[PDB]
């Protein structure tokens, strides 16, 4: 069950709320592991507050070291688990078209495209 | 009650935007 399965609707707006009374300015992302990933190591976190100064080429990194991928080990960032957004858009701008209605921001990981 | 967010660190950012391939905008 991924985060959307097991939190309502009304919950997650109400979550997305708490972050913003807390963090004004950070972007709200929730990071889960593709279903039919066997590979990659599984991430221990799943919901990260992300700077709006940071583009997904930098999101990207940070989530290859947290999973200590080697240079040579494939990693891909799904936003929505299907768009493959420029490497180079700042997380704002992925936020502004690519949010979810609840107002939080999915990505899913994975080795393949 | 533990904390459900991990707020990404300026250090793990400044790692990042310190590693070639670099990414350039506009």
């Amino acid at each position: 069950k991924t985060f959307k399965q097991r939190r309502s609707f009304e919950q997650r707006v109400e979550d997305v709320r708490l972050i913003r009374e807390q963090h004004p300015t950070k972007i709200p992302v929730i990071i889960e592991r593709y279903k039919g990933e066997k590979q990659l190591p599984v991430l221990d976190k799943t919901k990260f507050l992300v700077p709006d100064h940071v583009n997904m080429s930098e999101l990207i990194k940070i989530i290859r070291r947290r999973l200590q991928l080697n240079a040579n080990q494939a990693f891909f960032l799904l936003v929505n688990g299907h768009s493959m957004v420029s490497v180079s858009t700042p997380i704002s701008e992925v936020y502004e078209s690519e949010r979810d209605e609840d107002g939080f921001l999915y990505m899913v990981y994975a080795s393949q495209e | 009650v533990e904390e459900e967010w991990v707020i990404v660190s300026d250090e793990e950012i400044e790692e990042a935007r310190q590693k070639a391939p670099l990414e350039i905008t506009e």
